[PDB]
Formats: C-alpha cells, structure tokens, sequence
C-alpha cells in the first residue's frame, strides 16, 4: 500500500535515470 | 551500493589531448546515461553518453574538443579532451545522471615548468608580519610558523594563478608590537613539487 | 530555451532553522508521473556533490531527517530544520527535467557572529624582491565578519584598477572571521615611477574608510 507508493517511487527514480 | 570510481589527478600542456575514466559498479551499467559535469567557480553540465547507444550528446560550449566514449563490457565512461586549452583547468565529474556523483578528476593545464616559489618577508598593540610565497609550479605549497609551533592569527591564503602563468600565496600572522625584539618568527614553507624547502625568519 | 534557476540567498549564516530557494524559468514538473525533476546537492571544498533530496521533496537515504526540500512547478526550497557544524558547507540546486541541465548560482552556510572590523596593514616590498625587477605590495584586512569587504589601491592617490589579486581564507576555526589579502604587483620600473602607496578599506564594522600608506 504505502509499500507500492514506495516501490513507485523507486522505479520513476530509476525510470528518470533511463537512456 | 553505487560507486563511480574515477582516474586521478592531471596535469597538461596546452595542445595536448587528456583522457579521463569512469569505473561504474553496483548496477546495470548499459541501461543509465552517465553525465559529464565541469566544475571551475560554478557548475558547467557537459552533456551524456547513451550507455545503451554509446551515442554522446554535447552541450553547447562543449562542441569540437570533447569527446564521450564507453568500455561497455568494462562499465567503464571516457572523456577525452583534444587540444587542450588553459581554462580547460577544472575538475570534472561523471555522473549517473541526477543520482550520483564521481569523485571528479582535477585536470591542470599549463604551459609552465615545475618551479620552486621564492620567499620574501613581510615585515615587520597588534604587529602584523609573513612571508610572501612567490612565483611557483604547480601547486601545493603548505606553510607553517616555527615548525608548527605558531598557529594562532596565522592566516594562510588559498593560492592566486598570476598573469605570469605562476601560482603565489601569502601566510601571514599577528603578534604583540612587544614581542617584536624578543621572539623570533620563522615560516617554513614546502613545495613538494620542487623538492623545495624555505625557512624565512621574519624581523622587524 | 535554456532552463535558468535563480538561487538565493547566497550565503546564510546560522542551531537555527534556515531557508534557501530556487527559482526555476519553466516548471520543472512533469505530468506524466507528477514528478519535479529538481535535485538538492551539499558540496564541500575538494569533495564531489552529495544528493539531499531528489523529485523536489523526497530525502535520499540516509540523509538526515533536518534537511527538507519542498516545492513545485518553479517554486523551490530546501530547508535545514537545526544547523550542525557538520552541515557548513555549499548547497545548490539542479534542474534535470530538460537539457541541457542547469544548475543554481549556489548557497553557501557559514557560522553568525558579531561585526568584526578588520585591522589593516599595508607590506611595501622587500628589498630582496626589487633585486629581481618585480614588486609586491601586501595589504592585509584581518579577522573581519561579515565577509563582504571593498579594497581600493591607490598609487600617488590615483585608483588602481585592473593589477592587484585578492584571496581570502574560510572562516577561522576559532572566532568565526576572515581574513583577507590583496597584493598589487607591477614592474619595478613602474613601481620606482611614484612615491605614495595606499590601500583604502571599506567595511561594515567601519564607520568611514581605512586608508594605510607608505611612501619609498
């Protein structure tokens, strides 16, 4: 819950960070 | 779990090319673009690399002398610099993206040859007294008082690049106008570069 | 089309609270996952740059918990709840949301304290020097607060510009100054043209200028 707001965050972190 | 290790310190003549490294770790190396920063006194951003592509994208001032290369099987980001310019002098960073920083690599480019620095005085309630520190290469040069003994209102100022292509600084301290006859005030200056030692006693 | 962030203040002194912004030419949010592409950086002197908070707001891990970034759109801050010595350092913002990425002007934390004038010397050259054809005048300005500070050489009272060099030390480990020198050089043909050297010291904790002088 809070759990996949954390695991969203990570993964638009790492998104950005994309070629 | 990071690292982004980068090559060490550089020093350059102008005209000639320097190539610096980034070792990256602790993640998909292929799959993030690596940014190039340079830092003089602010940020300059220098563009990417695609680690996918290995296509390189330059900013603007950064157009004909700069290059951007990868050792994808190494995770390993290169920049090289051609016909380097004195105010190519900077430290430059890789980064991965906006996450992470290297360590940076200063590069150092002049013309000049490595020369120790001579020492002159400044003489002589409060007194204030020092030892100019002229004309050396490269940096650094460190300065104590009576071998350590001295450190309270010793000031030692960061080092200017003169016109000269030179580096010079100034150590100074303040004492009583009363201990003027009766103590005695040295400054021992090192430039490792040189293997050049000074100690300047300082009198009124 | 470059994107320019304004920083401000650019220094700040401080265990109080403070505050410092980022003000950004286009938003910096992006609709697709409300993120603002806008990242919080201390840097200190021979170090690289060590990420506070990232997406405008959110602490980077293990970051501690009196650092604070909050914002949107163009509208940015970082604030730090309780200064520690640990945290005397530069702060800047960066906007990654178009390139190429700019960066903001910088904040740097320093230590408050009481105005401090400054005492003022002025060195002439050491003979040793004029043997080598070149001189050196020293002016030194010692253990000022605030930094800011205004040196004017003058050479039989006319104002020098263009030929001096000014360097200054971080703040004293024990009473929280600055020290300043500035250091005039030309020609010993020039220096041997004229007879009276001054160096004119403006500063806060003055209330009019300082002048030193000498004459050869």
């Amino acid at each position: 819950q809070e759990k996949n707001e954390q695991e969203l965050l990570e993964l638009d972190k790492w998104a950005s960070l994309w070629n | 779990q990071i690292q982004l290790v980068q090559s060490g310190p550089e020093l350059k003549k102008p005209g000639e090319t320097v190539k610096i490294s980034c070792k990256a770790s602790g993640y998909t190396f292929t799959d993030y673009s690596v940014h190039w920063v340079k830092q003089v006194k602010g940020l300059k951003w220098m563009g990417w690399i695609n680690t996918e592509t290995g296509e390189p994208t330059y900013a603007d001032d950064f157009k004909g002398r700069f290059a951007f290369s990868l050792e994808s099987s190494a995770s390993t980001a290169y920049l090289e610099i051609h016909n380097l310019k004195n105010e190519d002098t900077a430290t430059y960073f890789c980064a991965l993206g906006w996450l992470h920083w290297g360590l940076g690599t200063t590069l150092t480019v002049s013309s000049a040859s490595t020369k120790g620095p001579s020492v002159f005085p400044l003489a002589p309630g409060t007194a204030a007294l020092g030892c100019l520190v002229k004309d050396y290469f490269p940096e650094p040069v460190t300065v104590s008082w009576n071998s350590g003994a001295l450190t309270s209102g010793v000031h030692t100022f960061p080092a200017v690049l003169q016109s000269s292509g030179l580096y010079s600084l100034s150590s100074v301290v303040t004492v009583p106008s009363s201990s003027l006859g009766t103590q005695t005030y040295i400054c021992n200056v090192n430039h490792k570069p040189s293997n050049t030692k000074v100690d300047k006693r300082v009198e009124p | 089309l470059d994107i320019q962030l304004t920083q401000s203040p650019s220094s700040l002194a401080m265990g109080q609270k403070v505050t410092m912004r980022c003000k950004s030419s286009q938003s910096l949010l992006n609709s697709r996952n409300e993120r603002n592409y806008l990242a919080w950086y201390q840097q200190k002197p021979g170090q690289s740059p060590k990420l506070l908070v990232y997406f405008a707001s959110i602490r980077e891990s293990g970051v501690p918990d009196r650092f604070i970034g909050s914002g949107s759109g163009t509208d940015f801050t970082l604030t730090i709840s309780s200064v520690q010595a640990e945290d005397l350092a530069d702060y800047f913002c960066l906007q990654h949301y178009n390139t190429p990425w700019t960066f903001g002007g910088g904040t740097k934390l320093e230590i408050k304290r009481t105005v401090a004038a400054p005492s003022v010397f002025i060195f002439p050259p050491s003979d040793e020097q004029l043997k080598s054809g070149t001189a050196s005048v020293v002016c030194l300005l010692n253990n000022f607060y605030p930094r800011e500070a205004k040196v004017q050489w003058k050479v039989d009272n006319a104002l020098q510009s263009g030929n001096s060099q000014e360097s200054v030390t971080e703040q004293d480990s024990k009473d929280s100054t600055y020290s300043l020198s500035s250091t005039l050089t030309l020609s010993k043909a020039d220096y041997e043209k004229h007879k009276v050297y001054a160096c004119e010291v403006t500063h806060q904790g003055l209330s009019s200028p300082v002048t030193k002088s000498f004459n050869r």
